[PDB]
């Protein structure tokens, strides 16, 4: 679901700014498979 | 009110049913019914006049009668719980009685405040100083402010005084109105079934306020102990967001939140699915849980998107940044908020959908599973058996099978089977097979559940238009006639008769049908349920937890892939047409026909159900009702084997080492692969998973194919996610399941049998369990205390059963004081205070008398402000008791209210259902003058001059009265059957009178402990001022004993208690500790984060660690003692064979050949009688631990679990300690620590004692119903040992030959699985030995210790040339090298010779060790031709016979032995013979003896200013924990220095001395450090010039003794850490100083290093530095630091050290900088890089030279040159050629004297014998130049480790005085480090005198 992908990128990532923004996005974005897309994108994110 | 109120808690379902049916009987504001209210009205009700004088007093008191729309009159029954929340009843004008509570509790609680906070302090600077560690304040005050500080408080002491009022109620309606209460804003409706509330009204039937009150005390408590420091805000801001959301949307919603509930406890999980190195399981489970309550709450109409997204966030947002403990504690709190109320239309839907659902049979999946059932029952019978498995059958498709079946092959392999369909199928009618029915009397002598005939609905209730049953098993079964499992599986193998009606409320059915079920149940868990693989579920608690734990643990390296699912329609699931090969195949299994299916079979043909709405209707009927479903627990014992069966296939379908737990249905499943391990661990992860993950499909796969809608809810997958039981494991541990416990804090006892004492004990033992996890220790005293006073409080306040008769309760409450001097002593010895304190440390107990005064002694040295208290129940009045009464329990002190009405109750219970009997030869098994019987044996036992508890005990638990007693003991105890015996109404009043006030009585004895009584002068001193908890337990137990028993004081137990024996002392970084033996070791460790490969110790974890004819021989081995064997007491254990075997023709053979000897110790325990126990242990750091014993507590010796349970509780308490150091949230902040047990200044050790003596008192029970050369050593020796690979002792008198024969049996046997693969003669054998060897460290470990120990031993086995042990102080290598030694001695004896007769320990197995032997032999002797293997029995037989009739044609050694190949001993047992024949050595015998000072030096360390280092090579050996041997005991070089001193050291300061002189030096001036009482120092100053020394001590609690009797006149003729070494600079050439300490990665005595800087300062004068390398590390990092500003070091190596590690003599800017530089040079820095071999060499060099000293000092001889050079400064008793006849004589009249004596307080005898030795030992000193040299060198070995064998044997034979005592045998066989050291130097002084 869209706010425990939130969760896990509050939980995830380091900078509150593109954090914001992603999660802006993930509320808009609405394809399972492109969910996880952008899930594997905020792991592999973390520098 | 006549016996036994109802329930306090409930345990009945709560539903809807009756909660309308009352309301709607009565008239107040669509159900299932609307059918009549007058006439039932009419039908003997009171209901009606109840509930409607209720509704009139409310219409009378309420203002909307009847008006519009009931303005604020509503009937909220829909579970509002802000309601309840709302102030109901907070009218704040409390009730009078609570008010008191609150004034008692808390003054109670201020009163003993102070006192305990200052008792725990006391206790930690006992331990440590300064314990109760965390990174503020914790005290008595915060937390009973805290409970009384708190919300949800007031509202559950409400709730509490109103299920009072309704068992008031309820109690008087048992007797025989109801109560009206008028209140401002609100109204109290009090009735046996109903209460109202309102200010907004509703009703709550009974259950119903069970529930709230269980649910507000419950959450109450929760908060409470959240309140506390250790989990604070984080957890309390949880559990009120979510209780607070919760409750607001049950109100919006309904009974669906109780459905997300279950929903919601899975969703932590989801959470703690952060497994964050694998992805794709958070988005897997926490996206699932959450979509899937998103639908389980949109499905009723809230709201679609917004309030659904919300609502999610909201009720999610108590889940962040938690560790998994939290979570799992939230979880377990999580579930607090009641059940739901129950209707038969949801739940009897749902079990009814359970229909038809698809008749998907798939012959492929089952054929394949039951195949492989087949073969895992195969196979567990070959392996749990010598093994036959005979199947009669499988002529199908198989010659594979015919050959691997005709050989009987042990082994069958999986892969093989899965190549092939129908593997076997044992079907036939005609006879049984391994097993056996009609046993196993526990089974039906046990009742459950059952059900009605036909006629049904009448006697499940009425209201119809017809008779009630009311029976039970047990009933009936008692008064059944000629019942037996026979009849019944007759019924079993007969009718589809119309007589069972299943029935549902977790299901019952009829009489018969139930007896078969359990029959059934218990044959098959009984002889296949043995049968076990893939399940370490053997036992309840040691195998269970260990195996999961450890599961958990091989999932972690230094494997992750883990699974489980929990599932219930696994059960309901089922299908006749889909189990019924597995049916018939253990059937004809089982023989008995029609066995294991009829059940479920029946349930196709019938109708079932669980009230109902009738038109006319009272049969089969189409469907409320279901029709022929699957069952929920019947015979789920064949459901778990064919889960276990579908799981194993799935693991040959995809190959992966597979590890599971399965039960009931649910299971967990772990698997690991053969990755590559040294990669990063995350991709491990990731192959892991996909490992897993391709299983866990397969296994989805085939599971449906059996027909298993199992899915994604039932399942959960990770990588280190066990879960079972409701029990999670996650990264291996046991997570901090605590707070559910805490929410079982109840505020009474069990159901039945009230009564305080047992109610305490519960809340103890819970508060208890939760001292086992999380929470700290501290808090869990202060928390016990609090419940305790608060319980006591309650009780004594409105007691239950409350009269105001009794003084007893003013005299209580009015007073704080006594209620406090009541809950501060420990139950066992009176009070509530139920082991809370000693147990705080471990699960098993020892004594607790002995611990229950040591309790009392340190609370008053504490201080709890009463003294005289001891002295009181010293002097206490002494319990009547009874002779059987003591002997049921050891452990006891005879008190007069120690048992509750509980035990009482049950037993009368028992006996009044035996009572009941018509049963089979039963009969006798219950008599009426069982108790006549039992005191009779107890006077038999105990009317003695010895007297042991424990021997009486297991004697009458074992003898016929045992059985009796345990048949008569396991009977049914549940309410339902209590009422049904209380059928038996006439117990009496009398014994009514005793019980239904019980507690009065109590308080009343504990009223008698008021203030001060009187006190016995004697005694009071004769014990006062504490010395001893063990001395005050033996007076205490034979003062209160003396009643009935008189003089004698019982003994044989009383181990003491921990916290006095043992103090200790941690030391982190720098710190020094008491002066010392035991240490634990804790390096620098970090929790996970790092990787655990990188965490830095290995993980090493630690925990506590053919009939009954067997009990008849447990009878006679305790019996007899084993030692004193008369005709007497073994015709005494022949009587009690006699009474006790009723099973076989009765054992009258003369004398017990069978019964082993074990006697020697105290080793009894029970147990074991159940299947699991569920709440295991927790322990959460104990795995980087490291612990050693390497320090004296222990030598060779025969304890065999004597002190080695102090030990274990030793081992217990540092693991405690150190957990409790470490328990919280906690991380690397703590340095490399240790714990030192210094623990030699004890109170009192208390030797150990030993004598005999004989009962007699003639009393039978009476019943008869059914139910040359010593070669052999070696040999036996090597067989014991090595067959434990596959202890000292027995291996003291002995050489090489030992390890030659286990090297031959070692050969014989890999030789024989060699099987013709080439091995040759001396290559290939040593290669394929060491590669077989150097394996499995465990039980080489073991024989490490065992043999390579201290002792000459190691010495006599180098000097003898069988190893060679060239840091390197290796062990275990030499230990499996000697074994190599052996293989090559052995093979040089194959050369030539074939002597030696091989023994087998029947003739199968000795043909294959001839066989063994010649394939050996000829494996070597070929070389010339190959050789074929064949059949088992006899082709390597005449392979021996062609091959050795060639190969005489070819040899190399004699040939006239060659004939003689052509040509077995005999044994029995190993440990018969073993044992019989070390002790049958043991007479005059000197076959033994085929065994038969400037000499240390310098290393000189390292050059000036050298900064060149080296490979560091710092390994050390002993990585894992052996027994304790490295330096321990080698009392020999005690004798080189004979003098009048204590010292004796100084002979290291002639060394130095001559080390001095061998170089210039300055001055003299001779600084003395800390050292000196009467040592060496003298020498220096003796040798070296100087003028008033410059010298000091330690800071001691109390002066050089020796140095004032050298130097002062000879004159006057012409401790530091900061300050004192300050001091010390205050008041600059030589200085001397030593010391040594524990484990530590770091120094700590640099003060002195700098000391001496600054004080030659104030000019290169040299030191002197004692030290030694025992961890090599830190001896280097000293040596680092030492190289900075000084040059030309030097160290030397002494002669006063044992053969050991030596304890050598040494001689920038800032010193932190040194410091810094060798510490952080830890890392690439070692300055020791070639010397330490010639150090070692040099030490072998010494270890011979000390061993040619011994043998000097055997002679007149001495080490002189430097004796008469230190005597230049430095027991007398006449001495006889016939001190033998002395012996005689002392001998004679000492044991004439023994004779005449038996014809605070002190033994008996064992002081005088120990003396009496004592003395002979120094007559034999004094004498021992008078010498028989064959005894010299005997008596030289045995004071050397064998200690003192009597040497007069049996020539003292020269009659009276013989007769008197026929043991003196054992008499002349019956050794401590410090008087061993005195007399070694005594006999140097004798060798020194003449
Ligand atoms: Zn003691």
């Amino acid at each position: 679901l869209k706010i425990t992908l939130e969760q896990l990128a509050k939980d995830c990532i380091s900078k509150p700014k593109m954090r914001e923004e992603y999660l802006l996005k993930i509320n808009q974005a609405s394809s399972e498979a492109q969910l996880i897309d952008l899930k594997k994108a905020i792991i592999r994110s973390a520098i | 009110r006549e016996i036994l109120l109802p329930e306090v808690h409930l345990n009945s379902p709560i539903v809807k049913h009756k909660l309308y049916y009352y309301i709607l009987l009565g008239n107040l504001p669509g159900p299932l019914h609307n059918q009549n209210w007058n006439q039932i009205a009419h039908e003997e009700s009171n209901l009606a006049q109840r509930l409607v004088n209720v509704r009139n007093f409310l219409i009378t008191h309420i203002p909307d009668l009847r008006k519009g729309h009931w303005q604020e009159y509503v009937n909220v029954i829909l579970w509002p719980r802000i309601l309840p929340l709302i102030p109901d009843f907070k009218i704040n004008d409390q009730l009078p009685l609570l008010k008191n509570w609150d004034k008692l509790v808390k003054e109670s609680c201020s009163v003993i405040n102070a006192g305990t906070s200052q008792c725990i302090q006391n206790l930690s600077y006992g331990l440590t100083g300064r314990g109760n560690l965390f990174t503020r304040d914790i005290d008595l005050k915060t937390v009973v402010a805290a409970w009384h500080d708190s919300d949800w408080k007031r509202i559950s002491d409400f709730w509490i005084m109103i299920k009072f009022q309704m068992r008031q109620l309820i109690v008087r309606q048992t007797d025989h109105l109801i109560t009206y209460i008028e209140n401002r804003e609100g109204i109290i409706i009090i009735t046996p079934e109903l209460v109202a509330l309102f200010n907004t009204l509703t009703y709550m039937t009974f259950e119903i306020v069970l529930m709230v009150s269980d649910m507000y005390e419950g959450r109450h408590n929760i908060l409470s102990l959240c309140t506390v420091s250790t989990y604070l805000n984080p957890l309390k801001k949880r559990i009120t967001y979510l209780l607070s959301l919760v409750d607001n949307l049950a109100f919006q919603i309904g009974d669906a939140v109780y459905n997300i509930i279950a929903l919601l406890e899975s969703f932590v999980y989801a959470q703690l699915q952060m497994s964050d190195p694998i992805p794709e399981l958070r988005g897997q489970f926490h996206a699932f849980v959450c979509s899937e309550i998103l639908d389980a709450l949109r499905g009723t109409n809230s709201f679609t998107q917004d309030e659904l997204r919300t609502v999610t966030t909201n009720l999610i947002s108590p889940f962040q940044d938690l560790t998994p403990d939290l979570t799992a504690e939230l979880l377990c709190i999580m579930r607090l908020w009641g059940h739901p109320m129950l209707t038969a239309s949801q739940a009897a839907g749902k079990v009814r959908e359970s229909m038809c659902a698809g008749k998907v049979l798939d012959f492929p999946t089952i054929m394949k599973t039951l195949a492989f059932f087949h073969t895992i029952l195969i196979n567990g019978y070959r392996r749990k058996h010598h093994g036959v498995w005979p199947p009669l059958n499988l002529p199908g498709n198989a010659s594979k099978g015919l050959t691997e079946l005709m050989n009987d092959n042990t082994e069958i392999s999986y892969e093989f089977t899965l190549k092939h369909w129908k593997e076997v199928s044992l079907i036939k009618f005609k006879k049984c097979f391994d097993a056996d029915a009609g046993e196993e009397l526990s089974i039906f002598m046990k009742d459950k559940a059952i059900s009605a005939p036909k006629q049904d609905w009448m006697s499940v209730f009425r209201r119809s238009l017809p008779n009630p049953f009311n029976r039970r098993l047990l009933l009936n079964f008692l008064g059944d006639d000629k019942f037996d499992p026979n009849v019944e599986l007759q019924y079993v193998t007969s009718g589809h008769d119309d007589t069972f009606c299943a029935s549902y409320s977790f299901a019952k059915l009829t009489k018969r049908m139930r007896s078969c079920q359990v029959i059934a149940e218990s044959l098959l868990a009984n002889h296949a349920g043995k049968l076990m693989k893939e399940n370490g579920v053997v036992m309840n608690q040691l195998s269970l937890t260990k195996s999961l734990l450890t599961m958990s643990q091989i999932g972690i390296i230094s494997a992750a892939s883990f699974l489980t699912t929990d599932l219930k329609k696994y059960c309901l699931q089922w299908r006749y047409q889909t189990i019924i090969p597995f049916a018939q195949s253990l059937n004809r299994m089982y023989g008995y026909p029609h066995l294991f299916e009829w059940i479920h079979l029946r349930l196709m043909r019938s109708t079932l159900y669980v009230f109902n709405p009738p038109a006319d209707t009272s049969q089969f009927d189409l469907d409320i009702f279901i029709v022929s479903p699957g069952i929920e627990g019947l015979c789920q014992k064949a459901w778990t084997m064919i889960s276990i069966a579908v799981i194993i296939l799935s693991a040959t379908e995809s190959g992966t080492r597979v590890m599971s737990m399965v039960q009931g249905d649910n299971q967990a499943i772990a698997v690991t692969t053969r990755v590559p391990r040294s990669l990063p661990t995350l991709e491990k992860k990731t192959i892991a998973f996909r490992s897993c993950n391709l299983f866990f499909e397969r296994l989805k796969c085939n599971n449906f194919g059996l027909g298993h809608h199992l899915k994604e809810q039932e399942t959960i997958i990770s990588s280190h996610f066990f879960v079972y039981s409701k029990r999670i494991f996650y990264q291996g541990r046991i997570l901090t399941q605590a707070l559910k416990n805490a929410s079982k804090l109840c505020l009474t006892a069990d159901v039945l049998g009230e009564c305080t004492q047992s109610s305490c004990s519960n809340l103890a033992t819970t508060v208890m369990r939760l001292t086992e996890n999380g929470v700290e220790k501290d808090i869990c005293f202060y928390l016990n205390i609090y419940m305790t006073i608060k319980q006591l409080s309650y009780d004594i306040i409105f007691p239950q059963v409350s009269i105001p008769g009794d003084q007893i309760t003013l005299e209580y409450i009015n007073n704080p004081h006594l209620v406090s001097r009541l809950a501060l002593l420990p139950s066992q010895l009176g009070g509530l205070n139920y082991l809370s304190c000693s147990r705080l440390f471990n699960r098993n107990i020892g004594d607790p008398v002995v611990s229950a005064v040591a309790d009392l002694k340190r609370l008053i040295k504490s201080g709890c402000m009463d003294y005289w208290i001891l002295y009181n129940l010293l002097g206490r009045k002494p319990g009547n008791g009874s002779w059987a009464t003591l002997a049921a329990d050891p452990y006891s002190i005879n008190i007069e209210y120690q048992y509750p009405p509980t035990t009482a109750l049950k037993r009368h219970t028992q006996q009044a259902l035996m009572e009941l009997s018509t049963n089979p030869m039963l009969r006798g098994i219950f008599s009426d003058n069982a108790q006549a019987e039992e005191n009779n044996l107890a006077r038999f036992l105990l009317d003695r001059e010895v007297i042991f508890p424990r021997v009486a005990h297991i004697i009458i638990e074992q003898t016929s009265v045992g059985r009796r007693k345990q048949i008569q003991g396991y009977l049914d105890s549940t309410r339902s059957i209590m009422r049904k015996s209380l059928e038996i109404k006439p117990l009496s009043n009398r014994k009514l009178n005793e019980i239904l006030d019980y507690n009065i009585n109590y308080l009343a004895y504990n009223l008698a402990l008021l203030k001060n009584a009187i006190e016995p002068p004697t005694y009071l001193k004769a014990m006062t001022l504490e010395t001893c908890s063990i001395d005050i337990a033996r007076n205490l137990r034979k003062l209160s004993w003396a009643p009935l028993l008189g003089g004698r004081n019982l003994e044989g137990l009383e181990t003491p208690d921990p916290i006095e024996i043992t103090a200790g002392a941690l030391i982190v970084g720098s710190g020094y500790c008491e002066q010392c033996f035991t240490w634990f070791f804790l390096p620098s460790g970090i929790e996970i984060g790092g990787d655990p490969r990188d965490n830095p110790p290995i993980r090493v974890p630690y925990i506590g660690s053919s009939s009954s004819l067997k009990a008849v021989l447990r009878l006679a081995g305790v019996y007899i003692w084993a030692f004193g064997d008369t005709l007497e007491n073994w015709i005494d254990a022949l009587d009690l064979s006699h009474t006790r075997v009723n099973i076989t023709l009765e054992q009258l053979q003369s004398l017990t050949p069978l019964p082993t000897s074990a006697n020697l110790t105290h080793r009894l325990d029970d147990g074991t009688t159940t299947l699991k126990f569920t709440p295991a242990s927790s322990y959460t750091f104990s795995s980087f631990t490291h612990i050693s014993n390497d320090e004296q507590y222990l030598t060779i010796n025969d304890k065999t679990a004597d002190s080695n349970i102090i030990y274990q509780q030793l081992m217990i308490t540092g693991l405690g300690i150190l957990e409790t150091w470490n328990n919280p949230p906690i991380n690397r902040t703590f340095e490399e620590s240790t714990l030192h047990l210094h623990t030699g200044a004890s109170c009192c050790v208390r030797p150990v004692d030993s004598c005999i003596l004989s009962e007699a008192l003639t009393v039978k029970p009476h019943i008869t119903v059914p139910y040359g050369k010593l070669t052999l050593l070696s040999q036996f020796t090597a067989r014991q040992i090595i067959n434990a690979i596959t202890i000292s002792e027995c291996m003291y008198t002995k050489l090489d030959e030992l390890f030659m024969y286990c090297g031959w049996e070692l050969l014989l046997e890999l030789s024989y699985q060699m099987y013709y693969l080439r091995v040759v003669g001396w290559s290939n054998i040593v290669d394929y030995s060491y590669m077989i060897l150097r394996r499995i460290p465990g039980a080489a470990l073991n024989n490490l210790a065992s043999t390579l120990s201290h002792p000459k031993l190691f010495r006599r086995a180098i000097n003898l040339d069988i190893v060679a042990p060239l840091a390197s102080l290796d062990y275990i290598k030499m230990s499996v090298d000697a074994i190599l030694w052996g293989c090559k001695r052995v093979i040089n004896v194959l050369s030539n010779g074939g002597d030696l007769e091989l023994v087998v320990t029947d003739r199968s197995m000795n043909l294959i060790a001839r066989k063994l032997t010649l394939l050996s032999l000829i494996h070597h002797n070929g070389l010339e031709l190959p050789k074929i293997k064949g059949f088992s029995p006899d082709e390597k037989c005449f392979a021996l016979t062609e091959f050795l009739r060639k190969v005489v044609n070819s040899g190399l050694s004699s040939i006239e032995n060659l004939s003689n190949f052509m040509y077995a001993a005999f044994a029995s047992n190993n440990y018969y013979l073993t044992r019989k024949l070390l002790n049958s050595i043991r007479d005059t015998e000197s076959g033994q003896v085929a065994v038969t000072c400037t000499n240390d030096y310098i290393i000189w360390i390292i050059e000036s200013n050298a900064n060149l280092e080296k490979y560091p090579i710092p390994n050390s050996p002993e990585d894992d924990s052996n027994f304790h041997n490295f330096k321990l005991n080698a009392p020999s070089h005690h004798t080189l220095r004979p003098l009048g001193l204590s010292s004796t050291a100084w002979y290291k300061g002639i060394s130095c001395c001559r080390y001095l002189e061998r170089l210039k030096l300055p001055q003299g001036d001779h600084l003395y450090i800390a050292e000196g009482s009467g040592a060496s120092m003298t020498i220096i100053e003796y040798l070296f010039p100087g003028r008033k020394i410059y010298y000091n001590s330690l800071f001691s609690s109390g002066m050089p003794t020796q140095f004032i009797e050298s130097v002062p006149y000879k004159l006057w003729q012409a401790i530091g850490m900061t300050a004192c070494v300050e001091f010390i600079i205050n008041r600059c050439s030589l200085v001397h100083v030593d010391l040594e300490s524990s484990a530590s990665l770091n120094q700590q005595c640099l003060s002195k290093p700098i000391i001496n800087a600054i004080i030659t300062a104030t000019p290169h004068g040299v030191l002197i530095l004692k030290y030694s390398w025992l961890p090599f590390t830190r001896f280097s990092t000293l040596i680092t630091f030492l190289w900075c500003y000084f040059e030309r070091i030097t160290v030397l190596r002494s002669t006063y050290s044992d053969p050991a590690n030596h304890e050598v003599y040494l001689i920038t800017v800032s010193q932190a900088t040194g410091m810094a530089m060798t510490l952080t040079d830890q890392g690439f820095t070692l300055i020791s890089p070639e010397r330490i071999n010639q150090y070692w060499d040099g030490h072998l060099k010494q270890e011979r030279i000390v061993a040619e000293a011994i043998d000097k000092v055997v002679l007149g001889e001495n080490a002189l040159f430097n004796s008469s050079d230190n005597e230049l400064i430095l027991e007398p008793v006449a001495t006889f050629i016939e001190f033998e006849q002395l012996i005689c004589t002392m001998l004679t009249t000492h044991l004439k004297e023994i004779i005449d004596i038996t014809r605070g307080l002190l033994g008996k005898i064992s002081t005088i014998v120990r003396l009496l030795t004592e003395r002979i030992l120094n007559h034999t000193i004094r004498n021992w130049l008078i010498l028989p040299p064959s005894l010299r060198m005997i008596v030289k070995q045995d004071l050397e480790f064998g200690i003192f064998r009597i040497t007069s044997i049996l020539n003292s034979d020269r009659l009276i005085a013989q007769l008197t005592a026929g043991y003196i045998r054992k008499l002349i066989e019956g050794l401590t480090r410090p008087i061993q050291k005195q007399i070694w130097k005594a006999l140097g002084c004798v060798v020194y005198c003449h």
